């Protein structure tokens, strides 16, 4: 669990944004104590209108493109894996399904070609991922089974790193925010991406203090 | 005269640590009122002879 102090912004306190280390798959909790910033500020302490950002300032542009799969409940959905990995050179196509990011309502039999059964859980309806590695370079193949009815919409191809949406938190009585850091299993080691919070503070009537803070989280491999 | 108790108001509630917000609260009005009546005056003749 990562924790930093904020500056106070009081005239005294490498780069300048603090450095976060993370791991491809892994799922984190991150800490801020904002009690230096607000408690001088007597009010009615922090309020639950954080706002995050996420931009990252090199990328390296992954090697195989994602794709999407439709298919309705209960019947078994059949698909290619070979179109998804456009090669400049010419080489074999080492198709792998990690056991640790497979499928979490269905099972996955993968064939001798870049093809795959996907079998979803019978009486389930919903979206479903698992993470392929066509010779090491990792991606995401999302299959929706459709209850029946018409359809199901188009999820949004979730980032490297990301911020969840609803599971944060602030303790208004000692001045501490709480919020999760997740990197998904395509994030490519060496890579730096940078977080940026926003943190708003209110006074005794309902003005606001506002307070902004960046943060490098580097995606490095082995911790 | 009477009055009419328009409404109570609130006071300052459930503060458990202090923030110094709710103080006072606000209250309600007393409304004196008033009211008059009215009547009727009416009248009617008849002469001597076609009443008796």
């Amino acid at each position: 669990m990562y924790f930093f102090s904020v500056d106070p912004r009081n005239g005294a306190s490498s780069c300048c944004c603090e450095s976060i280390s993370a791991r491809p798959g892994e799922v984190n909790g991150v800490m801020v104590s904002y009690a230096a910033w607000s408690a001088p500020l007597r009010g009615h302490g922090l309020t639950n209108k954080t706002t995050f950002e996420i931009d990252g300032v090199s990328v390296t542009p992954p090697k195989v493109s994602n794709a999407f799969g439709r298919t309705k409940v209960g019947v078994v959905f059949e698909g290619t894996l070979s179109d998804l990995f456009p090669n400049p050179e010419g080489e074999q196509v080492e198709y792998e399904i990690s056991e640790l990011n497979g499928p979490s309502n269905g099972v996955v039999e993968l064939g001798a070609n870049g093809a795959f059964t996907y079998t979803p859980g019978a009486l389930f309806t919903g979206v479903d991922r698992f993470w392929f590695s066509i010779n090491g370079n990792i991606g995401e193949y999302v299959i929706s089974v459709d209850p029946t009815t018409s359809e199901l919409p188009q999820p949004p191809f979730t980032t490297p790193v990301y911020v969840p949406a609803a599971r944060r938190s602030v303790d208004p009585r000692t001045h501490v925010l709480k919020f999760v850091l997740g990197v998904s299993p395509a994030a490519i080691p060496g890579d730096v991406y940078r977080l940026t919070v926003r943190q708003v503070a209110i006074d005794c009537d309902g003005n606001e203090f506002v307070h902004i803070s960046c943060y490098d989280i580097s995606i490095g491999s082995c911790g | 005269t009477y009055m009419k108790i328009a409404d109570y108001g609130q006071l300052g509630e459930y503060t458990c640590d202090a923030k110094c917000d709710a103080e006072f609260g606000e209250p309600g009005n007393i409304r004196h009122l008033e009211g008059k009546t009215y009547d009727y005056r009416g009248v009617f003749c008849f002469n001597r002879k076609n009443l008796q």
